[PDB]
């Protein structure tokens, strides 16, 4: 099926009606989703099966038809845009300077903005428009509100 | 079976809205990829 680059819903028909359970990167022919969205799974497009290739758990990541494509990085200093997909609602540009995961393998971009879980998955852009990691991993902070790390995977 | 639809092109786009804070949090991440707070 559909192998254009740029940015796809995740749906599921197992539940009531049509369900999006996160969203996804198509780029260079490989899709690129976090792992809790698809744990894992086969995806169809129109009529064409999507594999998955590589995973891992613990980076939430997952890549389908070949292997994880973004390698660009934040680069600590200037806004991003969330390119938001929510549920049943139009792709979304959201701009906002990162904050910071500190943890004791070091410092990750993070995100502070409120989308349902069935975002996960959206992407995280510079100001080229390249993808820097994807959003739906991360932390409920006291208010709460919940806070993403910029989750980005190694290109080999 | 999930299934994927696409939902748009990957651009930035100059005057989107721009919200959200910056916070600085010390956080772990666990064997099954759960970050969480420390404190
Ligand atoms: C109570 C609550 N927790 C989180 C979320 C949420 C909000 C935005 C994006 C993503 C998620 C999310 O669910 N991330 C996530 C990672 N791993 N798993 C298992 C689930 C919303 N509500
Ligand atoms: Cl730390």
């Amino acid at each position: 099926g559909e192998t254009t680059d740029g940015v796809y819903r995740v749906m599921t028909r197992r539940l009531l009606g049509s369900t999006q359970v996160g969203v996804g990167v198509m780029q260079e022919g490989v899709f690129h989703t976090m792992w809790h969205v698809t744990k894992g799974a086969a995806l169809r497009s129109g009529e064409g099966r999507l594999d998955p290739y590589w995973g891992d758990v613990k980076q939430d990541l997952v890549s389908y038809c070949g292997p994880w494509k973004l390698d660009a990085a934040w680069d600590g200093l200037s806004e991003v845009q969330l390119l938001a997909v929510p549920p049943g609602e139009r792709a979304k540009n959201i701009q906002t300077l990162p904050g910071i995961f500190k943890t004791k393998d070091g410092d990750i971009g993070a995100v502070a903005l409120d989308y349902p879980a069935g975002t996960s998955g959206s992407p995280i852009l510079d100001k080229c428009g390249r993808v820097i990691g994807l959003y739906g991993n991360g932390v409920v902070i006291k208010n709460g509100s919940y806070v993403s790390a910029i989750t980005q995977g190694k290109r080999e | 079976d999930m299934y994927i639809e696409r939902a748009g092109d990957i651009t930035w786009e100059k005057d989107a809205e721009v919200t959200g804070n910056s916070p600085r949090l010390d956080v772990a991440l666990d064997e099954s990829g759960d970050f969480s707070l420390v404190e």
